[PDB]
């Protein structure tokens, strides 16, 4: 549910993040760069530093982890 | 302490130009040069270190920095 999710993070689908190549560490602001404000229907977690969604936007979000050199990890919610 | 100008690059091949992370750390708040990949200080008093943007290229991608003295302020 749209609604739910980017006004309160709450029944979405996704949970995704930027990941550096290699170390596999997480990049808070790359994610945060490609979520929230920035990416609609998105709420971003700014403490887990994590983009999550109701739709499908996976596709989309890794377009810009991938634009930055980076992979992405997702968990399914 | 001089201005520099610096563009992100990958930890691998060569260390090549990774346009769109130097893009985004340069948004340090200098001017993105397109052509050439580099940032640069707005100023020559607004200069930022390039150690401020090597934190800048790590919060953006597994990345490195190559900085030099920029020649429009020497």
């Amino acid at each position: 549910n749209n609604a739910f999710c980017a006004g309160f993070g709450l029944s979405c689908k996704w949970e995704c993040w930027c990941t550096a190549h290699g170390t596999g560490n997480e990049l808070r602001y790359a994610t945060a760069a490609g979520c929230g404000d920035h990416l609609s229907k998105s709420y971003y977690d700014a403490r887990a530093g994590h983009c999550l969604f109701s739709d499908d936007l996976r596709n989309q979000f890794y377009s810009h982890c991938s634009s930055l050199n980076n992979n992405m990890s997702c968990r399914s919610l | 302490p001089r201005p520099v100008m610096c563009q992100c690059v990958d930890t691998t091949n060569g260390g090549v130009r990774l346009d769109a992370v130097t893009r985004a750390a340069c948004s340090i708040d200098g001017y993105y040069t397109e052509k050439d990949g580099f940032c640069r200080a707005k100023y020559s008093w607004d200069l930022f270190t390039s150690g401020q943007f090597y934190q800048a290229c790590l919060r953006y991608s597994h990345a490195g920095t190559n900085c030099q003295p920029d020649p429009q302020y020497e």
